[PDB]
């Protein structure tokens, strides 16, 4: 019969297809499993910069609270320091004034 | 012809190949971009991680310089107050002995 | 003298006074700034918000974009097969006749 | 006695120390209420977009799915044309070849 290498035409350009096809496939297997792959990574990344973030906050937030504490404390010992030196000298003054009211008085 | 029946069956065998070829690799390329999308967006979620980190972390540091100076400092103003107060307590006793000399 | 007793219950008062508010105006400064922190911190976090969703919503703006497209795609390749669909069964059946005719 | 207006000049200066801290006691009041206020506003915004940038993934989900279906439907779509076109046109060229087949072979 004739038309043998009609058939065998139309049966070439569709194997053609179907390999370009296959090849196609192969490529996009291997660029999903990067793509994964990557996906793990960054995700892992995240994960731990996570940790890494919440650990540094707490350890903020106690670093923080000793810090209030050592300037209450500053602030008060500040306090009582002035306190001292303001009575020393209004008693240094008012010790001399009595002495002189003492060897006046006595007169 | 019965020939040509056979090519015919190979002919739609191919057919059907190339359907499900296709529509496989569409389905996997779906999965490509969906993947693609959740990296970057593990990667942006990342960067704002590490910023927050970076803010918390030289402020940390800068509140240790901060605590340093504030212990040395109580230490100082520790020894400051001794002395004055040994100081103040001296001047009120002498003073009143004093006082007690003249009076006799 | 009893006077001068009077006075220095006074001066004690004050003293007392002095250390309660400075105490007082400490720890109130104290809260300022941990609030100012929160504030702060607060900010960059909502920074952070508006990034995302800034990412978020033009993506969705081009992805309705694509939708658009995809649909009248759609609809056109639907129209087309209709019609490639008449046309190959009228084909079939044309040439399966003229066989006919051409045989008797 | 003499000594009166040192305790006075004393208990002044104490005084004058006390009324600063009063006023200053009043400023930090009101700048406390302004930060505690800017807190709530910035904390309340930043939740508000929270649910904002929720709402707005979620909605990208949705289309993204209706994405990807509308091209899956448009792939298999386009195979199926591109089949029918090929189809046609081999069948078009098979059967004027069919034809000659018939006169020829009848001659």
């Amino acid at each position: 019969m004739n038309l043998e290498p009609y058939f065998e035409l139309f049966i070439n350009n569709l194997r053609r297809r179907v390999d370009q096809l296959k090849s196609d496939q192969s490529r996009l297997d291997s660029e999903l499993k990067n793509m994964q792959d990557m996906v793990e990574d960054y995700r892992n990344k995240y994960e731990d910069e996570i940790n890494k973030r919440t650990n540094a906050e707490n350890e903020f937030v106690t670093i923080k609270k000793d810090v209030d504490g050592a300037y209450m404390t500053k602030v008060d010992l500040q306090a009582k320091l002035d306190n001292l030196q303001q009575e020393i000298d209004f008693l240094t003054a008012l010790y001399q004034a009595e002495l002189s009211q003492m060897q006046t008085q006595i007169s | 012809g019965s020939d040509y029946s056979k090519y015919y069956k190979t002919i739609d065998d191919l057919k059907n190949q190339i359907l499900n070829l296709t529509t496989d690799n569409a389905n996997i390329l779906l999965q490509i971009d969906n993947a693609r999308l959740a990296a970057d967006d593990f990667r942006l979620k990342y960067e704002n991680e590490v910023a927050l980190r970076q803010s918390v972390e030289a402020d940390i540091n800068g509140l240790r310089r901060v605590l340093d100076e504030l212990t040395l400092t109580k230490a100082d103003l520790e020894m400051q107050i001794e002395s004055l107060t040994e100081e103040l307590a001296y001047l009120k006793k002498n003073h009143e002995e004093e006082m007690k000399d003249l009076r006799n």
